[PDB]
């Protein structure tokens, strides 16, 4: 008795969404899709939420004359593999609509990475994209025929590439498909910017960073910096992503604030963990800062198991005890060098001694070397000699040493009151706001 | 295979003549197959494996010889033979070394970014093993601490292994701040330290180095009586480029309306 | 990792290096990246036997980058390669790119037309009437006419009317075609004469030929060249059609041209 | 939300700021305190 529902309402899912992305997408150009053909991302998880079922959507597809009408409601009717995903070649070729192509090829075919069988599919879905790549490859050769994939199948086609990731991913890595990524980001690069290439670039640095380590310098002669940013998310992670290469390119200051905006840039929800075990790893840069404040202002409950070794950790940053500092390593170092921490144990020592003469900097205008050297498990007024220069490192507060034996005749540094520095960064600032204003300008010419 | 391949394992490098007849020998080595297109019948693998090993060797040939470019090649190169398909490379003992050279040369060059990326190619051997990786990144947490004094007391346990000419480098980029601050002919000796150059209370090595290329400064002052810094101290002559980002922002303004 | 092998000399390694160009050039993008000077160094070079295949993995390079006039620069001197590889979207994207350099260059070709234009590689227009063969042999009136005007330049496309046993049309209906579209008259006048010539000379006396250049083109000369066979064939059934159009659609001054030429 | 890497990975808290600088410092918060005037 439930199952009689979805063949109403998942029969009206093609019906409202399919049926009018096709019919208003051969007419009213740029108006065909992204209105609502483009709420493919949410309603087509959502059909592979909401709702044997394996054979039925997937038989006697291309019939002739537009009669999916009939077609659609006979899968409705039958509720009551080996050639089945390419029977929607095998009834025939599909010889028209073809901005259905890849609709038919990707919301039919997709429900099986939902329902995991993972054995004898995947190399099936594999075949399905073997099609749906041929329309990939042929839409230049064979298809001279209008747009038809750029404005809505370009959208389309991302999102059925992020579906090619969940196929490829779950057996193995990819090689020949980067070459023909950058393929496609050829027919992408100057006829229609598709993101498509950060795409597979966010899943290149993400089995990169486990398993090759030559591309963030081709990243950089690669940055195509794409400032369209539409959804956000991508660019989101994306950003998370090369935060976590410039913790481990050691770029710690850039770091804090890109991460910052990284996270602020993520509207989510769902507090299993996402926001907040990407968010662990993304203020790790500020464990590498040598100023981290209490993370009680970051703490979701759901975290509590996993952060079980990072409230200690931050406890040992806090403080400076190496019982401390090895305990937390030996015994809570599990769980993450599958995201990659053993970077912080070098230089927790650095946390230390930067926590320490940043309160003992803002705290003491002048403050002595042979006292210094014993605020905290300092060595030796040598090592204080020498860690007051390596405390200056990259033109810090100024610290003169008394260069008699009066340790150090440091002060305190003045002229931020409001005369100059801050009149230099407000032109900036309100160039800032002029760049909102080019936002309301362009909020104009959203119609 | 192809004789005179392993014959010089006791009489390596006396010669540049062995080692540059072992050039045209490896030159032709290198013109027998290829680099690492072909796989099966793994014997045309296992010469690769044995070019591995005897351009391991020809990389101490080509450092025993001082060469920067050549020894790079070949560290480029072997890098490449280490990215090899070979699953089953067996133990090279020469790999712990050869990447310990090429990490103290890389930080002899002041390349950091290239010292993690080195980390992070290998996060599995570096763990506990791998002594002569280990070793430099207890010197990394040295240099992690800045290290002025930790150079000495690092290059304490490096007695023996010819990483001379690179241990050299690092007496080389071993800095000059204390220089750049205070001294300058007068501070009447910087000793106690442990700095490699601030040794040597006062040969011409010295000497040489507190009047070497002038007083690193440069213009209107000396360290005999310091800048503190380098002296800037300009103007606000800059308010009048900001007069002019105000001339551009009205431009803008009126872009805009 | 190849500039280490790029430290050599001799070539007779560089052909495994090559080799290994195009094998890892997929992965190693911004190896060549900052190479480019050594790319130079082997190409300028006159005894480095490759300099051809290095503008190719320059190709590469800047393939992954997309630079114009590098590809303009691998026309010159990728030569042979250059040439007879044309089965890639890696190669004609590229060359697509330097068929729109060429017809760009052909606008420049009409902007000044008397000598002194801007010099042209034979390979840039080489692949130009080499694509242009697959255009004869395609046979297909688009495939003619298209580059046949695409270069803005009579000559192909006087040898588009030469092509196999087809047209029945094109001479007939090349006209109106040209009518249809046309914005310039300054080679328009040319074009427009050029067809008409051989409309003359055609297997059959045509009508709308000087029935559109008498009026579009006006002149006393083609009138008269009407009027001279027309008469000279001795029928009047046949020039019934153009001398009632001499009147019918011409206007004033074209009968001053032609009653130039009446009596002679 | 699948977003392609992360699917594999006031009762007593707003204190923890104060609790954690207090950790190792004046763990017993008077009993030195009350007892310091008397020390000089």
């Amino acid at each position: 008795p439930p199952p009689p529902a979805p063949q109403d309402v998942e029969m009206k899912e093609e019906a409202a969404t399919g049926g009018g992305s096709t019919g208003e997408a051969d007419g009213k150009t740029a108006a065909a899709a992204a209105e609502h053909s483009q709420r493919e991302l949410d309603t087509v998880t959502l059909e592979d939420i909401k709702e044997g079922k394996e054979p039925r959507f997937v038989l006697r597809a291309l019939r002739m004359l537009p009669s999916t009408s009939r077609r659609l409601n006979h899968y409705v009717l039958y509720k009551a593999l080996l050639p089945f995903l390419e029977e929607p070649m095998d009834t025939e070729a599909d010889l028209q609509f073809r901005p259905r192509t890849g609709k038919a090829a990707s919301t039919p075919l997709l429900p099986e990475v939902e329902a995991y069988l993972q054995l004898l599919v995947v190399i099936f879905m594999m075949n399905s994209k073997r099609y749906k790549e041929a329309q990939k490859i042929s839409d230049d050769l064979m298809q001279k025929i209008s747009t038809q994939n750029r404005r809505a199948l370009d959208l389309v086609a991302a999102k059925c590439y992020y579906y090619h990731a969940r196929v490829y991913e779950f057996l193995d890595k990819l090689d020949v498909v980067r070459s023909f990524l950058h393929a496609r980001l050829r027919t992408a690069t100057l006829r229609h910017d598709a993101d498509g290439q950060a795409t597979l670039l966010n899943l290149l640095l993400r089995n990169y960073l486990h398993y090759s380590l030559y591309d963030q310098a081709e990243k950089l002669v690669s940055k195509s910096v794409f400032p369209e940013q539409a959804n956000n998310n991508e660019w989101a992670r994306y950003l998370y992503y090369t935060g976590r290469i410039k913790a481990i390119q050691l770029e710690y200051s850039e770091a804090r604030r890109t991460m910052t905006n990284a996270l602020r840039k993520a509207p989510q929800h769902t507090a299993v963990g996402f926001k907040q075990t990407v968010h662990k790893l993304l203020i790790v840069v500020e464990l590498l800062l040598g100023e981290i404040p209490d993370r009680l202002q970051f703490r979701q409950p759901s975290l509590k198991r996993s952060l079980m070794p990072y409230f200690l950790l931050t406890q040992a940053v806090r403080t400076g005890n190496l019982a401390k500092f090895n305990q937390v390593l030996d015994q809570f170092g599990e769980k993450f060098q599958a995201d990659g921490t053993y970077t912080l144990i070098i230089r927790l020592r650095h946390n230390v001694i930067k926590t320490g003469v940043r309160m003992i900097s803002l705290s003491y205008s002048r403050i002595s070397l042979a006292d210094i050297a014993q605020k905290l498990q300092l060595d030796s007024p040598e090592d204080a000699e020498f860690i007051v220069a390596k405390a200056i490192r990259d033109g810090v507060i100024e610290a003169s040493i008394n260069h008699e034996k009066g340790y150090v005749q440091s002060k305190e540094m003045i002229d931020i009151y409001s005369t100059r520095e801050p009149q230099l960064a407000f032109h900036q600032r309100i160039s800032f706001c002029l760049d909102i204003h080019n936002m309301s300008v362009k909020a104009m010419r959203f119609p | 295979m192809y004789e005179q391949l392993k014959g010089e394992w006791n009489r390596k490098s006396p010669n540049l003549s062995k080692c540059g007849e072992e050039l045209g020998r490896l030159k032709l080595v290198l013109l027998e197959l290829n680099f690492l297109p072909t796989t099966g019948t793994k014997l045309t693998k296992q010469q690769l494996i044995l070019a591995r090993d005897i351009l391991e060797i020809g990389a101490q040939w080509s450092i025993l010889r001082k060469d920067i470019p050549s020894f790079e090649r070949y560290m480029a190169q072997l890098k490449c033979y280490y990215f090899d398909y070979k699953e089953q490379l067996p133990e090279s003992a020469y790999m712990h070394q050869l990447l310990g050279l090429n990490l103290l040369f890389l930080l002899s060059q002041n390349r950091v970014a290239e010292f993690h990326t080195e980390l992070e190619r290998l996060p599995a051997k570096d763990i506990q093993t791998n002594v002569y990786i280990k070793h430099p990144v207890s010197l990394e947490q040295y240099l992690m601490e800045g290290s002025y004094n930790k150079v000495f007391l690092a290059k304490g346990n490096i007695p023996a292994e010819s990483y001379t000419f690179f241990i050299d480098i690092l007496l080389d980029t071993i800095r000059d701040e204390i220089a750049g601050c205070i001294e300058k002919a007068y501070e009447k000796i910087l000793f106690t330290e442990a700095t490699r150059i601030l040794f040597f209370n006062t040969p011409k090595k010295m000497t040489d180095y507190a009047k070497k290329r002038g007083w690193v400064l440069g213009p209107n002052n000396y360290y005999s009586f310091a800048s503190q810094q380098q002296k800037p101290e300009d103007t606000t002559i800059p308010s009048t480029e900001l007069a002019k980002q105000v001339i551009e922002y009205a431009r803008q303004l009126e872009m805009i309306v | 990792g190849i500039i280490s092998l790029l430290d050599e000399d001799e070539p007779q390694l560089k052909e495994f290096a090559l080799h290994k160009l195009n094998a890892v050039v997929n992965d190693f993008w911004a190896e060549i990246s900052e190479s480019v000077d050594k790319i130079e160094v082997l190409y300028e070079d006159e005894g480095f036997r490759s300099r051809q295949f290095a503008a190719l993995v320059a190709s590469k390079v800047f393939y992954h980058l997309g630079a114009f006039e590098e590809s303009l620069n691998y026309a010159l001197g990728a030569g042979d390669l250059f040439n007879v590889n044309d089965n890639s979207e890696y190669v004609e994207t590229i060359i697509a790119k330097c068929i729109d350099h060429y017809t760009k260059q052909c606008v420049e070709n009409a902007d000044l037309p008397e000598g002194e234009k801007k010099p042209i590689d034979q390979r840039l227009e080489g692949i130009v009437n080499k694509m242009f063969q697959r255009c004869l042999d395609d046979h297909k009136y688009k495939q003619a006419i298209g580059i046949a005007l695409e270069t803005r330049r009579l000559d192909v496309f006087e040898k588009t009317i030469l092509e196999s046993n087809d047209v029945p049309g094109m001479l007939a209906y090349s006209l109106k075609l040209c009518m249809s579209l046309m914005q310039n008259k300054q080679f328009r006048n040319k074009v427009l004469r050029v067809l008409v010539k051989i409309y003359m000379n055609l297997e059959k006396p045509d009508f709308i030929n000087v029935c559109q250049c008498l009026i579009f083109l006006d002149d006393p000369q083609a009138v008269s060249d009407i009027l001279e066979k027309l008469v000279k064939e001795d029928n009047l059934l046949m020039a019934y059609q153009i001398c009632f159009d001499l009147y019918e659609s011409a206007s004033q001054q074209f009968l001053s041209s032609v009653i130039q030429n009446l009596r002679t | 939300m699948s977003e392609k890497k992360q699917p594999v990975d006031e009762d007593n808290w707003d204190d923890d700021n104060v609790e954690d600088d207090f950790s190792n410092q004046l763990r017993a918060e008077l009993e030195k305190h009350g007892y310091k005037m008397e020390t000089s």
